[PDB]
């Protein structure tokens, strides 16, 4: 809810899914997106 | 000739993947859910 433009407040989160896989992960990146309001279509 | 399936299986090197009665209300009964056991009086809250 817009008060002044910034994320702050009392938040609560819940579980969604679990995968009992059993391996380790030590790195990550994130698949980003590009769109203009990235050599030809900027971000 | 016979269908003879060599039945190997992975055992406890990973979290397991290969693994009911009627509801009775208002009686001092034993119970057991999917994970949890117990003995009480089953009601409706
Ligand atoms: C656990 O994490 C380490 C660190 O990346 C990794 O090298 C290893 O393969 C993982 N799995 C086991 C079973 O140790």
């Amino acid at each position: 809810n817009l008060v002044r433009d910034l994320p702050q407040g009392f938040s609560a989160l819940e579980p969604l899914v679990d995968l009992p896989i059993g391996i380790n992960i030590t790195r990550f990146q994130t698949l980003l997106a590009l769109h203009r309001s990235s050599s030809g279509w900027t971000a | 000739p016979y269908r003879v399936v060599v039945l190997s299986f992975e055992l406890l090197h990973a979290p397991a993947t290969v693994c009911s009665t009627n509801l009775v209300k208002n009686k001092c009964v034993n119970f057991n859910f999917n994970g949890l056991t117990g003995t009480g009086v089953l009601t409706e809250s």
